[PDB]
């Protein structure tokens, strides 16, 4: 009636939407060892920066506020991001039309202003009660993932059981982060698998964090708890630009202008004996600021390393063969892990820094029949299509096709330096060929350097290439092998 | 999915219209497909359809469930014309998997027809199958001057 | 041995950069001329020179660098690309390896949008390489033309 009544009424609806509903959802998600949708948003975002949208949205035809999702925008370490968070306690987190509307709106906003989207998933997918309509909205969301791909960074946190579209949309985003014990990913759950196929599998066997972090490749990182996952996402965003036009952040740095002990150690990192290995991370850490890097896909395809670090305060992407696993050869899994990484970085103007120690490809019927030709060539395509600055350091083995793919000069690297332990040849074993000097004679490598000068040369190459521009093919898109 | 995905992206690159004949139970679940990455690799087909801008006509002959319906040239993923035969079944799930979430089953034949989807305008036409060719031919003729904008980017980041 | 391989790199570095500079100064000072490297050091800010293709050699005496010193550095804090003919080594003559080295730094300068200074001191075309020497002159010319009005060229 009165103005004061209407304002007190608004306070009452807000206590029911944010306090009562939250306590009810905390009680029911306590049954599963999980935080609530709102708790997760408050852990992710800068305190006090959250601006919630569509707080009082309801389904048409119990009609709780929000229809099972919390949307809005905020900031993470001072930069704006958009967020949605599923409420599993409402109808299993399934998306109805009101639900989907809130998510569609928040994605449209993020596309409109060009900021990242963090999706926090905890959902059975599409709401069966609404038939075609729920499928329609999840398709709208997926279309917005596709049109966002390479335009704004997209990050998915999987923080519960997830099926159907609730795993389909994360697969279209750039990074999928799972949490130990509480999260899963499958097309459909185990009881539907039993009734339909019918296999008797446990949820962890079917789509647990370890399955997706180590086997399928669908998870880029698994956190020990929810806060570990959320903290990983925050660190990740600290490396990336808001969009594909505006620049990545630049932090100040304590890099040394001369040669340090850590630089000199690289002169002794390669063993004398060819059948002895080394840890490529011992090389990576000596180059990157503070020896630190956030590793993508750490438990998947450990024979290659993909990480973000910084050189002189600038975001840098590192792809490096890891000799401590499978001799650092390329297989299908390493190829696709590094391929998608490079394409993401090229889409967002992060230069790629490659450390090459590649004896060749993993042989075998398993590799060849599972499509090593069309799946491993994705890494070739990724490198050749990219236009970001590309610097390559060749530490040791560099044979045949492996040499070609790992950012050689001919595939489009802007700067290729070799250590004296680098062996660039068609195949191995006569070791007058066991060195980089035939390649250096042809100019295929630009520099043969003492290993201890690596950090100095990389830092100066990156700086020399900050204004690089390269023309692209005139086309709707390419036809990369799938 | 990988077969049809690269097929579609190729046809879109060379401006060949895509005509989809749809009767799909959904994506194949089970440990074999999950551990091989069905989640991100089957979605390549979604990326292919949504990415494309060529004219797209879809004929739904029979089954149209879940992700299968979404991916196989649905209206929301960007199809310009969606026509369904009367034998079309458009639902989130089949009645055998949706109802163990309550024989209150053949009342789930609410969904055993195309008329709910037609009611929401998610399909444009419900036609006798014998008129398909007729309706495809004119739809293709009507769409030859289609133009659609594309995102401003070096390239997307399709799942690999 | 790793330490051996690094020691060997140090040795070749000194035959390519140090000893050749001594021989080249001895023969060009006779003619009242500086060397390719000394001119680069006069041009560029101290300590900013990054040399490329130091160990390039022709294919068929096969001296390192094939008669041209190429790289990039700074002039008054701003980036430039540079090449400098070594007239003592093989007459500073235009070969395929030579021309490759100059094409590389011209491509680099066009890539990053910085000026190019080229220091010329050359007996012409390596005749033994036949039409190839022409082919590489033409290649450089074409890059001059596509750079024209795009990057400064001195
Ligand atoms: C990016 C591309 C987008 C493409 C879009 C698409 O194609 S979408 C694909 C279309 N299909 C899907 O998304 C469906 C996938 N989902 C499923 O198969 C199933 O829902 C499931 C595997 C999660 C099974 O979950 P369970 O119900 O067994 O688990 P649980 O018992 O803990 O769930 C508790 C509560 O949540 C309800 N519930 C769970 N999932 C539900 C759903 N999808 N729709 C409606 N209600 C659901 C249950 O009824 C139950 O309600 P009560 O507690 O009240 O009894």
């Amino acid at each position: 009636t009165s103005t004061a009544d209407r304002i007190a009424d608004l306070a009452a609806r807000h206590e029911e939407a944010v306090v009562l509903a939250e306590k009810k959802a905390a009680d029911r998600q306590h049954l599963k060892g999980k935080l609530t949708a709102r708790a997760r948003i408050d852990l992710l975002l800068d305190p006090g920066s959250f601006v919630e949208l569509d707080e009082f949205v309801r389904h048409r035809t119990p009609r709780p506020y929000g229809d099972g999702v919390v949307t809005g925008h905020g900031t993470i370490d001072g930069r704006q991001v958009c967020v949605f968070s599923h409420d599993f306690t409402t109808l299993g987190g399934s998306m109805g039309e009101a639900f989907g509307s809130k998510v569609v709106k928040i994605y449209d906003f993020a596309m409109s202003v060009g900021c990242p989207v963090i999706g926090i998933n905890d959902s059975g997918g599409a709401r069966i009660q609404e038939g075609v309509m729920s499928i329609a909205y999840y398709t709208e969301l997926g279309v917005r993932n596709v049109h966002s791909s390479g335009v704004i960074p997209q990050i998915s946190l999987i923080m519960g059981p997830c099926a159907g579209g609730s795993v389909y949309s994360p697969a279209l985003t750039d990074f999928t982060v799972m949490v130990k014990d509480i999260s899963y990913m499958f097309v459909t759950g185990p009881e539907v698998v039993s009734a339909v196929m019918g296999e008797q599998v446990t949820a962890e066997q079917l789509g647990g964090p370890a399955v997706h972090a180590e086997v399928s490749g669908n998870a880029h990182y698994v956190g020990d708890d929810e806060q570990d996952a959320i903290s990983w996402v925050q660190t990740l965003l600290g490396y990336l630009p808001p969009n594909n036009l505006d620049p990545a952040p630049v932090y100040d740095h304590d890099c040394a202008p001369g040669i340090t002990e850590a630089d000199l150690a690289l002169d002794t990192v390669i063993p004398d004996s060819e059948q002895q290995v080394y840890d490529m991370a011992d090389v990576i850490t000596a180059v990157l600021d503070d020896g630190d890097y956030l590793e993508i896909h750490p438990d998947f395809a450990r024979n290659i390393i993909c990480a973000l670090g910084r050189v002189e305060g600038h975001s840098v992407a590192v792809v490096a063969n890891q000799p401590r696993h499978l001799a650092g050869v390329l297989d299908i899994d390493a190829s696709e892990k590094a391929a998608r990484f490079i394409r993401f970085c090229d889409s967002f103007n992060i230069p790629v820094l490659t450390f090459m120690d590649v004896p060749g490809y993993l042989p075998g019927v398993g590799q060849e029949h599972q499509g090593i030709i069309r799946r491993g060539i994705k890494l070739f395509y990724a490198y050749a299509e990219s236009t970001v600055p590309k610097i390559t350091v060749i530490t040791r083995k560099a044979y045949g096709g492996g040499y070609a793919v790992m950012g050689s000069r001919q595939i489009g690297a802007d700067r290729v330096m070799a250590w004296p332990t680098a062996e660039i040849a068609v195949m191995g074993a006569r070791r007058r060929f066991g060195n980089p000097y035939e390649a250096a004679a042809h100019g295929y490598v630009d520099m043969v350097i003492s290993p201890s000068r690596t950090r100095y040369e990389v830092a100066r190459a990156l700086a020399s290439l900050r204004n690089k521009r390269q023309a692209r093919p005139a086309r709707k898109h390419g036809n990369i092998p799938l | 999915s990988e077969k049809a995905a690269r097929f579609i992206r190729f046809c879109d690159s060379f401006n060949i219209p895509v005509l989809t004949f749809m009767d799909v139970p959904g994506y194949l679940p089970g440990v074999g497909q999950e551990h091989q990455g069905i989640i991100r690799r089957g979605i390549k087909l979604f990326y292919a359809y949504a990415e494309s801008t060529v004219p797209k006509i879809t004929v739904i002959t029979r089954k149209a469930y879940g992700g299968g319906y979404a991916v196989m040239g649905s209206r929301q993923i960007g199809a310009d014309r969606v026509m369904a035969w009367p034998t079309a079944e458009i639902a989130v799930m089949g009645a055998n998997s949706a109802v163990p979430i309550l024989l209150v089953d053949d009342y789930r034949r609410r969904f055993g027809n195309p008329y709910e989807a037609a009611a929401h305008g998610y399909v444009d036409m419900v036609i006798s199958p014998s008129r398909t060719r007729y309706e495809v031919a004119r739809a293709l003729a009507s769409l030859r001057n289609k133009r659609q904008a594309r995102p401003a980017r070096k390239h997307g980041n399709i799942p690999l």
